[PDB]
Parts: C-alpha cells; structure tokens; sequence
C-alpha cells in the first residue's frame, strides 16, 4: 500500500525556521488529497495545521498566521513544511497524512517527527550496563538493564540484541534533569541463559548521529 | 470555533464488556449534506494515531466490528463491545465539519486485571560511570497491577528524597500491566561514604514492603 515518512531535524533554535518533508511511496501527490501536517504537543494535545491539495490548494490553521508555508515537489514526490520564526511553544511531534473529503485518513499517517525548539546544544548519550551485583535463586528469570543519561533532545530509540530480543523488555520514559535526557531500560531473560549467552543493548540518538551497543557483562 | 470535550472513565474496566466513550460539540457536526462529519482515533503508546470510525458510525477499513458509533449533532459516543486488553491506550475524537478540524483532549482506557506484585530489581553504579564521577543507582518494579505504587529509597538505613527520578509506563496491551524505574543519582564522592542502599516498595498486594537492597 502507501506509506509516509516524515524527516527533517529533531532541533531547532528559536526565532528561526523549522523543515520537514514527508516523502511518499506507492502513490502520488498530485492527486486530489488533503496532504496533511498535523502535530502533538507535550500533554498529547492534537492541532491541525495546514493540507496541500492537487499540487496548487492549500489552507492554514488561522493560529499559526502567515509562518506557515506547504509546498511540494513532484518530481521526487514529498510535500514540505515550513514554519517560520519557531518558540519553544512549537516543541512537538509533527505527523503527515492523507485525509479526504469525509475525514477518512486510513492507515496512511506517518510515524511523526519530533522537532523540539530551544538553544541547548545537541548531546550524545552516555550508555551505562546493569548488571546484578550478587546472585539469588537461579532455576527462574534473571533481569538486566540499560541506563542511558544525559542526551539532548529526544529522542533515542533502545533494542537488545540488535532487535532479536523483543520480549521481556522494558524502556521507560525519558525524564528530563537539568536540560539532559536520562532513561532506563530493562530486559529479563532466563538464568540459565545469561551470561553465557551475551546480552547487548543497543541505544541510537539520530540527533547527533551516534549509536551505542552495550554488552551487559557480570560484575 | 468548536469546542470539543471529552469525559474521562471513572474506572479501569471487565475485560469482556461493553464500554462507551463521549465526546460533545460546541456546535452541531452536521452538514447540509445530512452526514455528521466526526472522527474517532486510537493512539497507542509511542505510535502514530489510529482512524477508527469517520462520519461519526463508519467504521475504517481493517477495523474491528467491535467498534462502533453513534449521537446526535452535539454529542457522540464511540461503543467498544467486548473490550479487549489491546484497546487501552487514548481515544480521541476530532470534529471535520469547519475550520481548524479540532481534536478532543482525548479519553484513556484502562484495563482491569488480576492484580499482581512487582517483581523488584536493584542495580549498582556501573565502573564506567563511576569513573565519570557520577554514580546512580536503579531499581525496577516491573509487571505488577493495580498502578498505584510507592518506592522509598534508604542509605544506611536512612530515608532519602533527594536525587530520586521515577518514571512509569503504561498498562501494557498484553498482560495488563504497569511497570516502573526509580533512579537514585549521587555524585561518586558521596557514594563511597556509604555501605548500605536499599529499595522499598509499598504495593497492595502486601502488607509488608518488597525490599531489594546491596552494600557497596
Ligand atoms: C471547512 O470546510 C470543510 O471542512 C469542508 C466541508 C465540506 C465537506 C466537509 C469536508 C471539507 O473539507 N466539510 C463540512
């Protein structure tokens, strides 16, 4: 079918302006569709922001005045978003989409893009192994874990075993401290498995371009 | 322009039931063309959010005939027959009659389970951090029900407040349950002072506290 995919960068300084292109595959966007840009807000709140239509329509929320501008290339087939003159207040995660006339959209969403606004530089994260300290009662299952701390902005995306190890996983929310990111992530497997067989945890944050890979190693 | 608000449930609920979430309009959702032009959509935690019924009672394609909608021009109710543990997450309902298609603060559903106890796990500062002259130390509560949890950390035996960061998910669409990390961060100067670091959980399904603890 067709699919979305939003990019652009994850940061951007106040006062100036944002970009985001959403390019699609398996149908054009020269067809009579509101191509959409829509964006949710920390607390989850969800604006409608602007849609291009047959390649030369286009309408705005009045709210975000005349800084917004959505054109597109038909050529490589994406449409654009750009918001002039951002504050933190436009901190979110921008989504594009396909609506039509009756509201329908389907599955045709992209998986959102989240752009944060402020003056803070850009920071790697630093990944730390979790291990347990002693032994206790084998013959059962046996948790381990990430730490990741101290990166700038969100987000960074956690897998184990590159992603070969999917259950018993737990990534919790980044909590903010001091303008750094810091969040934890668990995995439990059976004693019996660890630690003969190694468990990595691997940690990507696309806004400085790094990827860590962990191997959790008894202490 | 429009307002739209939602309600929120007053309880997590049976697996199994029938549940109705509402949604109502500062101003009528019907067209000249005698369609009620209303969205309902499911996010799930860390995904992108998800059409569920358009035109107020069409269901989207590839979407359960458990769901369904309904109402007038001002109210509206989405109805989830048979609620399953992979339906909790936000509901929403957006309005597409007039300019700017408003969305509605949303609704959360939550799932009721048999309720579990956490299954806690202490860790100590890891060399590479300590080398850093950082050390934290992190515990986890994972898979226990109901949500309402409370962790207190100990040094030495004594209580401490400060340093600790918590941060829970959400129920789980499988199993049901709530999972949570707290994080006691110190600098490493401070943490070779002391011996003793303990972890203290509170949960209903005890009298007594599930206490995790290690000496440096
Ligand atoms: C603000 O204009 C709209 O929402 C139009 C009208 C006409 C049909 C339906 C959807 C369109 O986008 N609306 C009721």
């Amino acid at each position: 079918e067709v699919k979305l995919s939003e990019s652009g960068p994850g940061l951007v300084k106040p006062s100036q302006s944002l970009s985001l292109t959403c390019t699609v595959t398996g149908y054009s966007i020269t067809t009579n569709y509101a191509w959409t840009w829509i964006r949710q807000f920390p607390g989850n709140k969800l604006e409608w922001m602007g849609y291009i239509r047959s390649s030369v329509i286009t309408r705005y929320n009045p709210s975000l005045k005349s800084r917004i501008s959505i054109t597109q290339d038909t050529s490589k087939n994406q449409f654009f978003l750009q918001l002039n003159s951002v504050t933190t207040e436009d901190t979110a995660t921008y989504y594009c989409a396909r609506y039509d006339y009756y509201g329908n959209t389907g599955d045709y969403w992209g998986q959102g893009t989240s752009v944060t606004v402020s003056s803070a530089k850009t920071t790697p994260p630093s990944v730390y192994p979790l291990a347990p300290g002693t032994a206790a009662l084998k013959s059962s299952m046996v948790t381990l874990g990430c730490l990741v701390k101290g990166y700038f902005p969100e987000p960074v995306t956690v897998t184990w075993n590159s992603g070969s190890l999917s259950s018993g996983v737990h990534t919790f929310p980044a909590v903010l401290q001091s303008d750094l990111y810091t969040l934890t992530s668990s995995v439990t497997v059976p004693s019996s498995t660890w630690p003969s067989q190694t468990v990595t945890c691997n940690v990507a944050h696309p806004a400085s371009s790094t990827k860590v890979d962990k191997k959790i190693v008894p202490r | 322009d429009i307002v739209i608000t939602q309600d929120e449930l007053s309880n997590p609920v049976t697996s199994g039931e029938s549940v109705s979430i509402s949604c109502r309009s500062s101003r009528s959702l019907l067209y000249k063309d005698g369609r009620t032009y209303l969205n309902w959509f499911l996010q799930r935690p860390g995904q992108s959010p998800q059409l569920l019924i358009y035109l107020m009672s069409t269901r989207a394609s590839g979407v359960s005939d458990r769901f369904s909608g309904s109402g007038s021009g001002t109210d509206f109710t989405l109805e989830i027959s048979r609620v399953k543990a992979e339906d909790v997450g936000v509901y929403y309902c957006q309005q597409f009659v007039e300019y700017p298609f408003t969305f509605g603060s949303g609704t959360k559903l939550e799932i009721k389970r048999a309720d579990a106890a956490p299954t806690v796990s202490i860790f100590p500062p890891s060399s590479e951090q300590l080398t850093s002259g950082g050390a934290s130390v992190v515990c986890f509560l994972n898979n226990f029900y109901p949500k309402d949890i409370n962790v207190k950390w100990k040094i030495d035996g004594s209580e401490r407040q400060n340093g600790v960061l918590n941060s829970w998910t959400d129920q789980d669409s499988k199993d049901s349950t709530y999972s949570m990390s707290s994080t006691l961060t110190l600098t490493k100067d401070e943490y070779e002072r002391h011996n003793s670091y303990t972890c203290e959980a509170t949960h209903k399904t005890s009298t007594s506290p599930i206490v995790k603890s290690f000496n440096r």
